This record gives structure tokens, sequence and C-alpha cells, in this order.
């Protein structure tokens, strides 16, 4: 049971009580994923319009 | 401003569509002349979903009336709320369709569809954010069935990223006009399987039984049948017409109700169904709401399983007691809800009840038991097709037997698809 | 109409409980994977406690206490007794035990050898027993070298009670099995009916047939199975009469008082760790305590089984009691236990 | 002084953000019109409260916040709400059609079309910062925007503000108030793509907030307004150290240092006490030991789980009100001898304590009663993994049948991203079990 690093001020205070010692993707890649998904949508819609065309 | 464009085609579609606008126009305080005379701001909160606002504070329904005959539409224009519809939105021919899917879809209907799409385009061009479309029609006739599915296919081609919703009346020998209704219904069902996101299956067999068995109507008429459709259509659209958070628009509804693209045919239910001054408790609404006798599709829910369920309680009631009753139905009959879709039952509440009721409940279920309706149509179809009976009415319009064979196989596949998820 | 699921098909005890619940007409059994259940008869291994108590409008109860394995494991029980102040290393009703990990892997090898040499030098009885939780594999030897070499081929080594109370006629060993039920309120109920799993072979302080009282070992490797009592199972009525005719005492005074004391001390110890008082789901569990009695009429704790079976004659009575105090107390419908207050 | 920018995404993020900024103004004495009489440095200053509020030449204190939603209705509330004068139009971003509870629709389809606008608005606030610490992102797991667009924003933020910290306040989905069946899908999808981009996330399970309202506030059917008032209290207790003078959790970097020894395991459990119903005329004020002891009752946690059957990696006690260090230590010593508090061997067994003398502020007319002292415990327990198990199980049930998957594929998402995200959660659950189990 130890208390350390006691800091006090007007609005409060903080401290630490110890009870026992121990025993990213780039913008280019993100754009590719976003465009790859938009391309699959365009392909799916083109097939639908192709289907409706028949 | 998520606008919905309404379309009603054929005799059944216009007679039912007319009653729908008559019912919801009353709930929103809109009179036959389009003037608002309500007393609650909740009536106008989402009035633009179905109504346009013109000069003079007038509210004009965003509806398009289509038919190959002038008969039924002349009755609408002369009906109670006939003057509230936009005059230009009446698109009709003169030849009729003779209860012939081919006439509505390939010959007579083809000659008139482009002018209908011009009205749809005009209505859509003014929408700030178009949700999609809702169509009212029957599947047993020629115009609503044949031309109705033609419009859906052409609307999807021009608005592929919008939601397509339909109220589709299924034919039944108990309330039958012609013997070719199974032909017309089978041909249409395949169209609906491909080109709609949500289809409320309204079975004239169930509507007749409800009027006869429950409501005690010995000689039901189409007017009696359309009373149940008005109340049901009003209930299923409550979440779209009033402020809420569950299924508030067409796409979110489809996301909660359609786990697989082709299984998008719903069983609507309504409670109460009184043949009248007694107060209905929340437990009573729940029991009747899930009771087979209150289903509009003439399918036994206990013969299948619920993929998803949408419940809408209307009126001033205890939302706490509503949650209890809904959980009690699921927990007491959980064997009828598929266990691989957790929490597949969503409940919404609306303070404004329907006209003449202190409170009501509307049921929207995606059950695999709907296959019983498709099997029924499929059996009646095959009984005649195996002898090529009455086909000449269709081959005379350019159709070939092969197209019937394909429609037969398409619906038998749909039945098989429902059967795999029921186990 | 309450609902329950069965996730342990090999449970003879709860197979009867499930049979009784259905017979009441007020319980409906669901699929083992249906989450809308009131009661779960869960599996022994990896019961998903994390998914319990998250069903709106459903009071959920399970037949196992999460964390009770600390008491129902060979190595766990030893550590719990030594490290818990409520029990203390100076515990007088638990045999001197040590946790010995195999060399092919804390550990108490040196500590065990220290106490072993003290007995060898002191001329005292230095017979120990090695066992583990993965047994049917037990070794009883007086040489420490054989015990450590056997484990290498996790175990625990404790003192072997060399002076056990021997029933007459027969001069045979035995053990006492007590069934204890703990409900969602942490009431400790002791089933009035116990059983003595006696050995049909005379005890020899110099073959494991007369030393191990297991029911499977007596019915397989013993040539006197069922000679004195049916199925080598002597119930309290007969045992109590023997204590009166032979030792001039009763089962309550000479033994049962110590058993009740041990049951309370163990369960009261782990209560803060496993209690479901303020938890979003409730737990109960049936335990099987095994005791040894020496010639001085002193009771010793051997182990605690978390998924115990019951004697054939006592299945009905005990299972009904489980439904009455453990299941029906939480889900009422439309005493054979002794409450150990604390 | 170093600024912090708050970002509110989707309905849950916006409405929760609206509740927090309301509470901030009451705590700092800022009026709805933006004026702050106590602020003697007009038009500037580097005070503690300036980390969240900028100052105009006219003395207005503008929150360093951005609101984003693919639908205009929710953010229109803030445009005409009580504190509409606090924000300017540039801070509020709205679309026309939302993500329809579809992660793919929020991340790919609709997200791709507005991501650059949101970043441009974030850049405007960043340019007003002399030393930007990072961001606090509010959002739900279940919504299409909260889940789908947030993950895309978190990716870009890492690219545009690589050195800045990012903390989350995430709303875990609960069926009692949920609005979609696919919320488990969206929760796991957004956690997968956001894990590497978040330094510290505080999850709030609507189930826990819902029951706390019904149990401790006597609310029969809690609403979002009830839930958010309580959530903003916990959020206030967590961010108080950034807005007031102190020495504990003085910057966003200190949150990771004090609560996250392992990066992937960055989901601390929050427990708050006391929650008292304002409908009670008089209530016995709880002591330091009583509220501290309450921090170990599962019924007061933001996520229902049993910390007794896990291990701790760090633990912070945040007190607000009449609290002195002497009483804190006396309550901690007593709790050790009665509770099952197990730490990991490679970590000390202790508590970092922070005390702010100003007691908690309560919105006038709300449901929470005024209290003399309150505490919020931030504990990194392996027990919180129970929430992942529940979520992953519901995911497995639906995905085994591919139920609703066509909605995501239709937006351009590949089915493989489902299993990829699920395999990441599988590894996440495995990490928790290795740390907190023997
Ligand atoms: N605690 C709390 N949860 C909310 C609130 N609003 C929504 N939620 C939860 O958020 C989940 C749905 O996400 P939303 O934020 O509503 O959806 P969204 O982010 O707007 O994305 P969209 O799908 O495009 O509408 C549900 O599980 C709700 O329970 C709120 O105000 N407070
Ligand atoms: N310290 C000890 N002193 C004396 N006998 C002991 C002993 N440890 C074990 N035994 C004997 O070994 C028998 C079985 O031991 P244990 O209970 O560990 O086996 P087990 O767990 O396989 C049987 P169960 O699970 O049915 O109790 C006891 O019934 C007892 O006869
Ligand atoms: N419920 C209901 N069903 C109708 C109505 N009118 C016709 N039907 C059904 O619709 C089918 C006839 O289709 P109909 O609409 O008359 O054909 P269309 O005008 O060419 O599209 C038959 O199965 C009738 O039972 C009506 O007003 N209400
Ligand atoms: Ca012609
Ligand atoms: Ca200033
Ligand atoms: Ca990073
Ligand atoms: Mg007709
Ligand atoms: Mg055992
Ligand atoms: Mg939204």
């Amino acid at each position: 049971m130890e208390v350390i690093e006691l800091n006090k001020c007007t609005s409060g205070q903080s401290f630490e009580v110890i009870l026992k010692p121990p025993s990213d993707p780039s913008l280019e890649e993100i754009q590719k994923k976003l465009e790859a998904a938009e391309e699959r949508r365009k392909y799916q819609e083109a097939e639908l319009l192709k289907h409706l065309a028949e | 401003m998520r606008e919905i464009v309404h379309i009603q085609a054929g005799q059944c579609g216009n007679q039912i569509g007319a009653k729908f606008w008559e019912v919801i126009s009353d709930e929103h305080g809109i009179d036959p002349t389009g003037s608002y005379h309500g007393d609650s701001d909740l009536q106008l909160e989402r009035i633009n979903v179905y109504y346009n606002e013109a000069t003079g504070n007038k509210y004009v329904p965003r509806a398009i009336l289509v038919d190959l005959e002038p008969g039924t539409m002349d009755s609408v224009r002369s009906g109670p709320f006939g003057q509230i519809f936009r005059p230009d939105n009446f698109v009709f021919g003169q030849s009729g369709a003779g209860n012939n899917w081919a006439k509505g879809h390939y010959t007579e209907g083809a000659e008139l569809v482009d002018s209908v799409l011009d009205v749809v385009r005009k209505e859509s061009e003014s929408c700030d954010c178009l949700q999609g479309f809702q169509l009212t029609h029957s599947l047993g006739g020629g115009t609503g069935s044949g031309m109705g599915t033609l419009l859906i296919s052409k609307i999807r081609e021009e608005y592929p990223d919008r939601i397509m919703n339909t109220f589709s009346v299924m034919p039944s020998p108990k309330v039958s006009d012609t013997v070719v209704e199974p032909y017309n219904a089978t041909l249409s069902v395949h169209q609906l399987v491909e080109n709609t996101d949500e289809t409320y299956c309204i079975d004239n067999e169930a509507l007749y039984d409800i009027c006869f068995r429950t409501l005690k109507l010995t000689t039901p008429t189409y007017g009696d049948l359309n009373h149940l459709v008005s109340a049901t259509m009003s209930g299923v659209t409550t979440c779209l017409r009033f402020p809420g958070q569950l299924n508030a628009d067409l796409r979110k509804l489809a996301v909660n109700m359609v786990p697989f693209p082709r299984l998008h045919f719903f069983m609507p239910g309504f409670a109460p169904l009184t043949s009248q001054y007694r107060a209905l408790t929340v437990p009573e609404l729940t029991q009747q709401m899930f009771d087979s006798k209150n289903m509009m599709a003439a399918c036994d829910p206990r013969h299948g399983r619920y993929l998803t369920v949408a419940a809408i309680f209307r009126g001033r009631m205890s939302m706490k007691e509503v949650d209890e009753q809904m959980l009690n139905v699921q927990n007491k009959n959980s064997s009828y809800f598929v266990e691989w879709i957790p929490n597949n039952v969503k409940t919404a509440v609306c303070d404004i009840p329907p006209r003449g009721l202190k409170m009501s409940a509307t049921f929207i279920g995606n059950s695999t038991a709907i296959q019983e309706l498709f099997k029924r149509i499929s059996e009646q179809f095959t009984a005649m097709f195996r002898r090529k009976a009455f086909l000449h009415w269709y081959t005379g319009e350019g159709m070939d037997e092969m197209e019937f064979t394909e429609a037969e196989s398409n619906m038998n596949d749909l039945v098989s698809e429902y059967q795999q998820y029921q186990d | 109409m309450y609902t329950f699921v069965v996730r342990d098909e090999n449970s003879s005890v709860y197979a009867e409980v499930s049979r009784l619940l259905l017979a009441t007409g007020q319980w409906k059994r669901l699929r083992k994977d249906n989450p809308r259940f009131n009661l779960m008869l869960g599996e022994r291994n990896r019961l998903p406690f994390g998914r319990l108590g998250h069903e709106p409008g459903l009071v959920q109860l399970v037949n196992y206490y999460r964390g009770a394995d600390k008491l129902c494991r060979k190595a766990s029980l030893v550590k719990l007794i030594k490290t818990s102040p409520e029990l203390s290393e100076s515990c007088t009703w638990f045999p001197e035990s040590y946790v010995i990990y195999p060399t092919n892997l804390t550990d108490e090898r040196e500590v065990f050898l220290a106490a072993y040499n003290r007995r060898r030098e002191g001329r005292e009885g230095n017979v120990w027993i090695a066992k583990s939780s993965a047994g049917a594999g037990i070794l009883i030897s007086s040489e420490a070298s054989e015990l450590l070499d056997f484990i290498d081929e996790v175990h625990v080594i404790q003192k072997y009670l060399e002076k056990p109370l021997l029933l007459e006629p027969g001069h045979r060993k035995f053990d006492i099995r007590s069934w204890v039920l703990v409900d969602h309120l942490y009431n400790i109920y002791l089933y009035r009916e116990g059983v003595l799993r006696t050995s049909s072979e005379p005890y020899n302080s110099a073959d494991k047939t007369c030393h191990l009282t297991n029911h499977c070992i007596q019915k397989e490797y013993s040539k006197n199975y069922g000679r004195y009592e049916e199925g080598n199972e002597m119930f309290f009525e007969e045992f109590n009469q023997y204590l009166m005719d032979a030792l001039n005492t009763t089962l309550e005074n000479s033994i049962l008082l110590q058993i009740k004391h041990i049951i309370r001390s163990c369960l009261m110890c782990i209560e803060p760790a496993i209690s479901t008082k303020h938890l979003h789901y409730q737990s109960f569990q049936l335990f099987g305590f095994d005791f040894m009695v020496d010639e001085e009429l002193k009771v010793w704790l051997i182990e605690v089984n978390g998924a115990p079976a019951c004697a054939q004659k006592l299945y009905a009575e005990l299972c009904q009691g489980i439904v009455d105090v453990a299941i029906s107390s939480v889900f009422p419908l439309a005493s054979i236990f002794i409450k150990l207050h604390h | 002084m170093r600024e912090c920018i708050s970002i509110h995404v989707g309905q849950a993020g916006v409405q929760i953000g609206n509740a927090c900024w309301e509470l901030y103004c009451l705590e700092h004495g800022i009026q709805p019109d933006g004026q702050m009489p106590s602020d003697k440095t007009i038009g500037g200053g580097d005070d503690s409260f300036n980390t969240f509020f900028s100052e105009t030449g006219a003395g207005k204190h503008v929150p360093r916040a951005v609101f984003v939603d693919l639908e205009p209705t929710v953010i229109d509330e803030v445009r005409t709400g009580t504190y509409r004068q606090l924000f300017h139009p540039e801070q509020l971003i709205t679309g026309k059609e939302d993500a329809a509870n579809n992660y793919a629709r929020g991340h790919y389809t609709i997200g791709k079309e507005i991501i650059d606008l949101v970043l441009d608005r974030i850049r405007k606030l960043a340019d007003q910062c002399t030393g930007l610490q990072g961001f606090l992102v509010f959002h739900s797991f279940g919504g299409g925007t909260g889940s789908g667009f947030t993950s895309l924003l978190m990716e870009r933020l890492s690219v545009d503000y690589g050195k800045k910290s990012k903390l989350e306040f995430s709303i875990y989905p609960a069926p009692q108030v949920s609005t979609a069946v696919v919320e488990p899908y969206n929760s796991i999808l957004t956690t997968h793509t956001t894990l590497e981009h978040s330094d510290c996330a505080f999850m709030v399970d609507n189930e826990a907030i819902y029951d706390i309202c019904r149990r401790n506030l006597d609310i029969e059917r809690p609403t979002y307004t009830n839930l958010n008032r309580l959530i903003s209290q916990i959020v206030s207790s967590i961010t108080a150290s950034l807005r007031f003078d102190g020495a504990l959790n003085v910057d966003l970097t200190e949150f990771q240092t004090n609560l996250v020894p392992y990066p992937r395991i960055h989901f601390p459990l929050a427990t708050y006490a006391p929650v008292i119903s304002a409908e009670k005329a008089y209530h016995e004020q709880l002591s330091v030991a009583e509220i501290t002891n309450a921090c170990f009752e599962p019924a007061n946690q933001m996520v229902k789980c049993d910390p007794r059957h896990g291990k701790y990696m760090a633990c912070c006690l945040l007190y607000r009100g009449d609290v002195v260090p002497k009483d804190v230590n006396a309550a901690i010593a007593t709790i050790k001898t009665k509770r099952s508090i197990q730490f990991v061997d490679w970590c000390p067994t202790g508590f970092k304590v922070g005390i702010n003398y100003q007691p908690p502020t309560v919105v006038p007319g709300g449901d929470l009663a005024k209290v003399q002292r309150a505490v919020c415990m931030l504990s990194n327990t392996t027990a919180i993994a129970e929430a992942w198990a529940r979520l992953d199980h519901k995911f497995d049930l639906m995905y085994a049948k591919r139920a609703f998957v066509h909605w995501y594929v239709g937006e351009g998402m590949e089915e493989g991203e489902f299993s990829e995200a699920r395999e990441d959660m599988a590894a996440l659950e495995k990490d928790y079990e290795e740390v907190g189990v023997d």
C-alpha cells in the first residue's frame, strides 16, 4: 500500500496507489479499394441493364 | 423529403388504391379538395412522403392512375376523393386487357406504357430524394398484372437504384372472375421475384374467409374485401407516414425484412377485426395480430418459420407492456422463428390510431409458409397447362408455350427456395 | 410455461431433472442452440457464461457456477487451500498436499521433498499418493523417487491416510460421498442421504484393490464385489447402526458434524468469486464431496467433483429436490436437504 | 495547451455529442449564446477549457467539433436547438439519403462521395490549433453511417494526421433499442477496419445504459434522451481531465499510456456511480468507499460482464466532488480484502486516482439527481471480451446462411471482407483469452 506522484492544485489532485509490484494503408491504397468497390457496382448494374435489354 | 411515387393499375389496383388514399388522407387531415384541416402537427410531419404541396397550401397525392379501360378510373374521379388526384396523372386507354396477361404486357399495355412513364418521370423530377415506388394491382387480371409488371420492369430500368414496393392481390377460385387467373398470376409472380424489393401478398381467399368466418359477412363483396386492404395498407405504411425510427423508409424496411433477394413476399396481418365499442388490451392485440385468422395471405404460419417480422402498434398504450407482450410471443413460440437470424422481430409504435379504433396492430411477416400460396397457384396453373387449356387467348397475342413452361419452373424454384430455409 | 435447453447429454443427474421438468407440463424443452431459454443445463467444458443474461424479458438460470473449477480440480484445490486465509496452509481437515508439475514443462518439488525427508528421519509414516485430474493413473509409494518419476512419465502429491477407519466384518476401507446443492441465493443444502463406497477387499498396509474405493475399480479388479453390501454401496442408515453397535456413537456426532463444517468452509471461501447475487444471470450447482475417515473418527477432504453422479436408489429423491429448491424457486409452478446456515 | 477536435458521426454520435456539449457548457459556465463570463481573456487564451472551445473576437466560445450524418434530419436538430448559436454552419455536415443500416453503403457507396468534404471541414478546425493532440470520434456500431463512414474517416485521419491520437466512444448494439437486424454485421465490419486506427475506445452497451435507467432512475421505458443524458455523464467524467487543471490524463497520449499496454486490447471498461433518481426528494449521500465499492458491481458498468473471471491490465479512478486521497486509499484497502481483483503478472497491482473538486453537474430538469461525490472507473479487463463473444456468435449465426449478405455485395463490398473481418475478431478474442486466462 504505497502512494506516489501526488499532485495538488486548486481544482483537485491526483496520485497513484500501488498494492503490489508485478510478478497503416496509404491514401493511394485506400483510393484503390474505394474505386474497386465502385467498379463492382458498375459491373453489377451493367449486367442488370443488359438483362433488362434482353 | 423521402418521397414515394404511388402507382395503381387496373380495376383492382385503382379500386384498392382509391380506398388507400381515402383512408390515409383522413389520417393526415386532408379533405377531398386537398385542403388540410387537422389538429395535430404529427399529421403534417411526413406528409410529403405521399403528398405534393401545390399553390394555396393544397396537398396533391403523388399517385398515378393507370388502366387500359376508362371504366374504373371514371368511378374514381367521381368517387369521394376523386377530385384530389392530379388530373394529368390519369393515364388510360380504351381497348382494355380482357383479363389477359399478354394483352397487358406485350400488346395493349405496350402501346400505353411510354405515356405512363412520362408521368412517372414528371413526378420523380420534382422529388428532393425519391425513396422508390409502390404499386397497387392484382395478379389475376390483365392490366394490373400484365401491364403492371411491364411498368415495374421499365421503372427499374430507368431508376435501378430505387426501391420497388407492391401490394399484389393474389387470385382465388373463391373470388374468381375468370379461369385464366392462375396463368396471369404465375406469369406475374416471376416478374415480382426479379423486379421488386417488397411485395405484400394480399390473398383474396383470406380476405373472403375473414369477411365470412370472422366478420360474419354471408355475402362478401369487393367493397368488403377492400375494407380489409385499406386498413392493412394503412397499417403497413404507418412507419413511412409518421415520425419513427424503425422501418422509417422503404430501403431500411427492405434491409430488415429481406435476408435473401428473392424471398421478399410478406404476409400482412391486422388486428382487431370486429364485426365494436369494446376496448382491446395490449395482450389481445398481440394474440390476434399473430393469429392465422388475422393473416391476409391465407397461409398457416405454424406450417412454416418466420425469417423476419415487423410489428406496428397504433394508439395511446403502454410501450412497456407492448415490449412485454412481444417478447412473450417470441419466447412462448420461439420454435416458429428461425434461430439463425437473432432478434428478427422489430416492434414500432405510433400514437395516432386508425379512424374508429382506440388502438390497432399491423403485422408484417416474412414467413416460409408463404410457399403454400405459391403451391396453390402452381397447382391450379398445372391443372390447365397440362392440357394446354385456354392458351389460345395468349398465343394469339404472340406468346409461346415455352414462356409458360419457364414461368412454371420459376415459381416451382421459388417454392423450393422457401423449403430449404424452413428446415 | 418456462423453457430450458439441454447441453450435456451425458448428465445422468440432469437427464432425470429434464425428465421431471417435462412431466410437470409447465416446462418446454427447446433446441440446445435456442437462446430464448429460462434454464440451461450446460455442458461441462467451455460453458458460454458470457452469452447468459442478455435476453430481454427472460430470467435465465444455469446449473453451473462460473469459477467453481478452482474447488473441483486437484491442483486448483491445493492452491486454494494453501493460499486462502479462510482455509490457511494450517488446514487441519485436508491432507498435506503439494502441486508437482512434470519436468517436461508455481511448482512445489523442493517443498515436498523437505517435508518428505522430515518424516523419513522422524521414523513417522512416510507413505504418499500421486494423482491428477486426467485419470481414469494413480501411484501409492513410500519412496519419493518413485512418485516424482511417475509424474514425469500436472499432478498433486498428498499424504496417504495410513490409518483409515476399517469396517467390520471385512477390515476394509471406504469413502463417504456427500451431495451438496447451492442455489442462486447461495444457500448451501446438504442432501440427507449419503453413500459409502466401500472396498470389498481387506486392507493391507503393504495391489490397489483394497486401497482405492472407486466404484469402477471395485467392480472390475475386486473379487468380493457386492459381498457385504449391494454394489459396494453402504447408505447412512446401515453405517449409522454400525457406528452405534461397534464404536458406541452416531454418524451425526462422529462424522457428519465435520463434513458439514468442511462443506461450509470451502463454499464460503469462494463465495465472493462465484456468487451471482448482483449478476445479470443466476447460477446453481450440484457438488460431490468425498471424505475419508481415520481410525480416530476424524474426517478428511479428498476432492470435490463439479459434475457428480448419484446413487441409483437416490436419483429420484435428489433430482426432485434439485427441481424444488434450485429450479422451482426461481420459476415457480402452478425437506430432504440440511441447510448449512452462514 | 493542446486542442482536441470532437467528431460526431451518425444519429447516435450526433445526439450523444449534442448531450455532451450541453453538459460541457453547464460545467464551464458557457451560455447557449457562446458567451462565458468567467473567461476574462476575451478572444483567446490557452486555458484548460480551450482544448475543447475556441474563442472569437466577440467572446463566443465555439466547440472544436464537427457533426457528420448522411441524413439531414438529426443534424437539423442542432441547427435549431438550444445551443444552435454555439456552432457555425461549417461544423454541420449532412447528406440526403443515409446508409440504410448498411455498412457497405456508408463506407463505400455514400461514404466515398462525402469523405473529402468532411476532411476539408476537419482541416478548418485543425488550422485553428497551435498543438493538435488528436480526435474523439462518437458513433454507433449498428448504424450504417456510424459503422461504415467512421471506419473510412478513421483510415483517412491516420493518413492526414499520422502523429495524432484518436479515441472512440462507441455504442454497442442492444436489441431493446436497436433498429436493424444486421447490426452485428456492421459492428464487426467497423471494428475490423478501425482496430489499427484507434488508440483507445470506450464501448457503451445500450443494454447496460437501458437497465441502469430502469433500475436506478425508475424509467419504465427509457428513451434516447434518457440514455444520452447518462452517457454524457460518463463521457464528461472521462474527458474532464482534458478540460480542467490536473495531472492525470492531461493529454490524449496519456490515455493509451495509462489504459492500453497492448495496442489491440484498447477497450477499457467504464463503471460509474452513483446514479440516483432526481424524483427522490431526499437521498442518503454515498461515501467514498460506497461509490468506490460500487465500481466493482457489474450492474454499474457500461458493458455487462464479470471482471472477477478476467484479469486487469490497468485501472483508473476518476472522482468528482468532495473526495480526499485519505478516503480513497481507505476504500481501496477494504475492497482488496473483499473483491476478486486479479492483475496480469506483467503489470503492477495498483490504481491511478484522479480527483476533481467540482462535483458532477446535472442538466436542470433531467433525471439524474445532484450528488456530493461521484466516481468513474476505467479498467482494462479481459472480461470485456464477453461483448465480442456475444457479437461474434450472432455474426456466425447469420453469416452461416449468408443472410442479408446480398445487401452488402450490392454496394460493391466483396463477400471475403466478411470472413476477413470475422477472422480478425477471432484473433481478438484469442488475445483476450491468452492474457486473462491460465
Ligand atoms: N445510446 C444511444 N444509441 C443510439 C442513439 N441513436 C441511435 N442509437 C443506436 O445506434 C444504432 C443504429 O445506428 P444509428 O446511429 O441510428 O444509424 P446511423 O449512424 O445514423 O447510420 P444510418 O444507417 O445511415 O442511419 C442502434 O442500435 C441504436 O440503438 C442514441 O441517441 N443514443
Ligand atoms: N490421501 C488419500 N488418503 C487415502 N486414500 C486416498 C487418498 N487420496 C485418494 N485416496 C483413495 O483413492 C480413491 C480415489 O481418489 P480420487 O477421489 O482422487 O479418485 P477419482 O477422482 O478418480 C474418483 P471420484 O471422482 O468418483 O471421487 C479414494 O476413494 C480413496 O480411497
Ligand atoms: N380485393 C379485390 N380484388 C379484386 C378487386 N377487383 C378485382 N379483383 C381481383 O382481381 C382479379 C381480376 O383482375 P382485375 O383487376 O379486374 O384485372 P385488370 O383490371 O385487367 O387489371 C380477380 O382475381 C379478382 O378477384 C377489388 O376491388 N378488390
Ligand atoms: Ca395497336
Ligand atoms: Ca479566454
Ligand atoms: Ca496509426
Ligand atoms: Mg375486372
Ligand atoms: Mg473428482
Ligand atoms: Mg441515421
